[PDB]
RNA sequence: UACCUGGUUGAUCCUGCCAGUAGCAUAUGCUUGUCUCAAAGAUUAAGCCAUGCAUGUCUAAGUACGCACGGCCGGUACAGUGAAACUGCGAAUGGCUCAUUAAAUCAGUUAUGGUUCCUUUGGUCGCUCGUACUUGGAUAACUGUGGUAAUUCU
RNA sequence: UGGUGACUCUAGAUAACCUCGGGCCGAUCGCACGCCGGCGGCGACGACCCAUUCGAACGUCUGCCCUAUCAACUUUCGAUGGUAGUCGCCGUGCCUACCAUGGUGACCACGGGUGACGGGGAAUCAGGGUUCGAUUCCGGAGAGGGAGCCUGAGAAACGGCUACCACAUCCAAGGAAGGCAGCAGGCGCGCAAAUUACCCACUCCCGACCCGGGGAGGUAGUGACGAAAAAUAACAAUACAGGACUCUUUCGAGGCCCUGUAAUUGGAAUGAGUCCACUUUAAAUCCUUUAACGAGGAUCCAUUGGAGGGCAAGUCUGGUGCCAGCAGCCGCGGUAAUUCCAGCUCCAAUAGCGUAUAUU
RNA sequence: CUCUCGGCCGAAGCGUUUACUUUGAAAAAAUU
């Protein structure tokens, strides 16, 4: 209920169809506030749903007030998933990383590169 | 060094086979041997007395027959 | 080395590009183009660092092969493009029109232009010569090659060229009495109209250019560039009209902007 | 190659002479007029001073009309009416040699802090600046040096989140109200 | 902050050094509660190296006959994704160190009217008076047979 | 024709040449398909030659530490110059042939040394100066040492090849394979220096490339090199104790503050830590934000040096007795030791403080 | 300080040449 949540430097980027924006959370006795609970504020702040917003870089003052971050609000889910970043479709469930680690697929790259042909494909 | 992995413990034992070594004087001075293995055969049973066999790898010096043998207990 | 460099570090790079000391090790280096890599904006910091499109390099390299950005009316996919002096950058998805104009400081200001003042250009010719079979060429200072140029061209003229085409609408001839801009130097970005110019054969020649406000400078002849035929000039200029104010005026000014806007 | 700076600077000098009974007894009453936890502090406070004379000592080696000379020096005189140490009246570069490092220490939030009579001693002042009951303007300052600037100085609360201030008693009083 | 103090004599004044004093960098000793930055196998050995990694790369646009595929509709020349391989590019950048080096390197200043230059950008590409509605031989990948104790061998 | 300060420049005209180890003069792919049996719109790969960009490479002028117990050096084997050529991308003893005897030097040539890569720069400093600069930026050099190459626009390349020299790996004894002064790591060396961690998210770079790759770089771990901020407690009431204002001849009488001893009391505020959660981030950690717990002196206990002088602070007490030792220097110690070894107390700086060494 | 070519001025020589001093333009960023 006191959580208030403000706007500055705000732009509507047509090249990469979306608004992007700095968010400042004003939460005078909580915590700092999760993501959802700012995705939801802006979601009905400008009348778009909260599925299609993207924040991030949240930084809390000394002190106990403000909070700053970064938002952008996408036309469709379309441009945000041809144009946000991985690991940002990752938070919100849109994306699968692989599991396998660095090592164990350089160590795979050099084990087949001591190999010809499609003999390649069978080691590993 | 951690040993919590077999990982750690063969790259605990590189570490143990390339140290500098330090070394004890009364050792290299004299010739010491830990037993392997140890058989006896006894003169008499009565007796309570007999030849030992000790067997195991020598360490020190080079191992002479001639010089007493003092086993530490 | 044993070939050509192809990295470029930060405290390396050219300072009129305005980077930071902590971002990365590494500044873009520009690719080989119409302009020297001294005196260029590479792409990625006009629509990264400048006009805040973008916020990474991803998002630059995302912006262009999306094909919006244009450099004299042609369509650039490299990020690291060399864009120079009066060149024109176009942003059709907006509807914006930029020159690349140096700033007053000597930095590119970031000049929104209107977009019929989009389809031409003033160059700065670096060089006449007559080849094949007797037809003469011009070659001016973004290494754009034009054959059978108007024989009144002389070196250091300016000319006036369609974009769509190029080629020549119309052109300046390098005289006193006419308005030029400094491209190099320490009076980069100065606007004043030409006095004398001085012959030192066999060296560089020496210009001498007076402000608006009686303020008399020089420079060489390699940083001259005739905007304007008399006083008027051919192109729009930025938000200061190439009035370099010391350091007191500045401070005055910005004092005065602290009162009137509170 | 690191994208990391490696600009410091040493922010007091040690003394020449050791052991010198005039200089320890007037660091020690400074320390005490102003509750200061060692010399270094006083030491950092006399550096600030010593480099502010150097660059008006430098600035008035200058003709009086020198562009610099009057850049520089209505820069310097405004710094330094802006933190509260000059006067308006006497802001002119010959006067800059006149200051005084109990000019600047005055000028600390510990300091300020006392005068305003949110605190009752000046040791007071310093505990409750670094227990987070200060705030200035706004923001919560949690530093006893913290220089005030004389805009600044008229609006030195006691952030509402503490005791003192607005509410929520800390944890002494709910222990000790939570005995029956 | 433009500074000095102890020590030659019975005592004095000098010359004069030794010692003291403060900073700065290495090392080392004792000690160490919080927080922000942050150098770090240079010195001696440009000594020697187990192991692992550090340079790879495909777009609608050079070559797809590997069912490797869910898969067209079926005489559909080539639907699409596509391992492998050929072709092209890069691997001459970056990173490391400071052994060599004393008008050498390097710095500022100038010349190439004495040279080359992948790439990018612009110019030029019926300006030559003399089977084309498409030319030829292979070679990988693939199948099959092997050699050596051993190799990114063939 | 056009230009330069100056062409043996550019362009023009003529007579020919034009290398089989050969020069350009498109037998290439994609997307939409559409108009008078035929024409076509964009784009990608191409291409001899110009110019441009990134360069590179040879030159011009001036500038470097010590040394004369280095005073003459260079030229048979190029040293200085001329002529013609060879080679080279080009200018040139770059090399050859034929000639001339020149060239450098006390204004320090030549030789030797350097615990010498050079600059940007750093420490110190009144002013002048002294010293440092292996070290992230620019330039050079080199990949154990030398040498010679292939490919290529670019390398005399070493995470390319071929040798010799020195090391050194697997051997079935015939053969085969090497190069951490990259990142970690190890041995050795030493007074002297960190993890065989995670990621390509940021910065950029390479490629046929919006997609792949990067021990470049980023992020954590170690880190008292060094720099910045900053705890270890504050307050109130009483009992003594001072110094002031008023009234008193004075003594004294008070309501005015201050100070510690508190072997006196009292609750309040807390960060250290414990630890949900959010935030941070590629994923984390840390910082920040926050619930809950977390403070009475036997604790949540601050050290390092010193106490004759220089130089701040004991002629205290006990022990030792020219011994042990202290002492940068002057000196102390041989029975009242202000100096040793301890106890107490005191002094300086303080999360820091000693000591050795280089330097100012 | 001036004789010739061009619009009271611009070109051409200067003036024995320097040293000195003042100004102008070149002297990467980082660091100061």
């Amino acid at each position: 209920d006191t959580v208030t949540i403000r706007t500055r430097k705000f732009m509507t980027n047509r090249l990469l169809q979306r608004k992007q924006m700095v968010i400042d959370v004003l939460h005078p006795g909580k915590a700092t506030v999760p993501k959802t609970e700012i995705r939801e504020k802006l979601a009905k702040m400008y009348k778009t749903t909260p599925d299609v917003i993207f924040v991030f870089g949240f930084r809390t003052h000394f002190g106990g007030g403000k909070t700053t971050g970064f938002g952008m609000i996408y036309d469709s889910l379309d441009y945000a998933k041809k144009n946000e970043p991985k690991h940002r479709l990752a938070r919100h469930g849109l994306y699968e990383k692989k599991k396998t680690s660095r090592k164990q697929r350089k160590e795979r790259k050099n084990r087949m590169k001591k190999v010809r042909g499609t003999a390649k494909a069978n080691v590993g | 060094l951690l040993l919590d992995t077999q990982q750690e413990a063969g790259m605990l034992l590189r570490q143990l086979a390339n140290q500098k070594q330090q070394h004890l004087a009364f050792r290299d001075r004299r010739a010491y041997l830990f037993a392997h293995a140890v058989d006896f055969v006894p003169s008499e049973e009565n007796n309570l007395v007999g030849t030992l066999k000790i067997s195991g790898y020598v360490r020190g010096q080079t191992l002479n027959v001639n010089r007493l043998l003092h086993i530490v207990g | 080395a044993r070939g050509p460099k192809k990295h470029l570090k930060r405290v390396a790079a050219p300072k009129h590009w305005m980077l930071d000391k902590l971002t990365g090790v590494f500044a873009p280096r520009p690719s080989t183009g119409p302009h020297k890599l001294r005196e260029c904006l590479p792409l990625i910091i006009f629509l990264r660092n400048r006009l805040k499109y973008a916020l990474t390099g991803d998002e630059v390299k995302k912006i262009c092969m999306q094909r919006f950005i244009k450099i004299d009316g042609k369509v650039r996919t490299d990020i690291t493009y060399p864009a120079g002096f009066m060149d024109v950058i176009s942003i059709d998805k907006t509807g914006e029109n930029f020159r690349l104009i140096y700033d007053t400081k000597g930095r590119f200001a970031v000049h929104r232009i209107t977009p019929e003042e989009a389809k031409y250009k003033l160059c700065k010719v670096r060089k006449i010569f007559v080849g094949t079979k007797g037809i003469p060429h011009l070659v001016t200072h973004d290494a754009r090659t034009i054959r059978y140029p108007d024989p009144l061209i002389k070196v250091n003229d300016t000319i006036q060229i369609d974009l769509e085409t190029g080629k020549i609408t119309d052109f300046i001839k390098f005289d006193t009495g006419n308005l030029c801009m400094v491209t190099g130097g320490a009076n980069l970005g100065r606007i004043g109209v030409i006095t004398n110019r001085e012959r030192h054969p066999g060296s560089f020649d020496v210009v001498h250019v007076k402000d608006a406000n009686g303020n008399s400078f020089a420079t060489r002849l390699s940083n001259i560039f005739v905007i304007g035929k008399g006083n008027k000039p051919w192109i729009s200029l930025p938000r200061g009209k190439g009035i370099r104010l010391t350091i007191a005026e500045e401070r005055d000014k910005r004092l005065a902007a602290k009162q009137s806007s509170g | 190659p690191v994208a990391r700076s490696w600009v410091c600077r040493k922010t007091y000098v040690t003394p020449r002479r050791p052991f010198e009974k005039s200089r320890l007894d007037q660091e020690l009453k400074l320390i005490g007029e102003y509750g200061l936890r060692n010399k270094r502090e006083v030491w950092r406070v006399k550096f600030t001073l010593a480099k502010i004379r150097k660059a008006a000592r430098e600035l008035l080696t200058l003709d009086e009309k020198d562009p610099r000379r009057l850049f520089e020096g209505n820069a310097l005189l405004r710094r330094l009416v802006r933190i509260g140490v000059l006067d308006e009246g006497k802001m002119k570069l010959d006067y800059i040699l006149g200051l005084k490092i109990e000019d600047f220490l005055e000028r600390r939030l510990q300091t300020q802090v006392f005068k305003l009579g949110l605190a009752k001693s000046i040791h007071h002042a310093r505990v409750l600046i670094r227990q987070r009951h200060i705030r200035v303007r706004k923001q919560v300052v949690n530093i006893p040096s913290f220089i005030v600037r004389l805009d600044s100085q008229k609006h030195i609360d006691f952030s509402l989140r503490s005791p003192y201030g607005g509410g929520r008693p800390g944890r002494v009083k709910r222990k000790n109200a939570k005995k029956g």
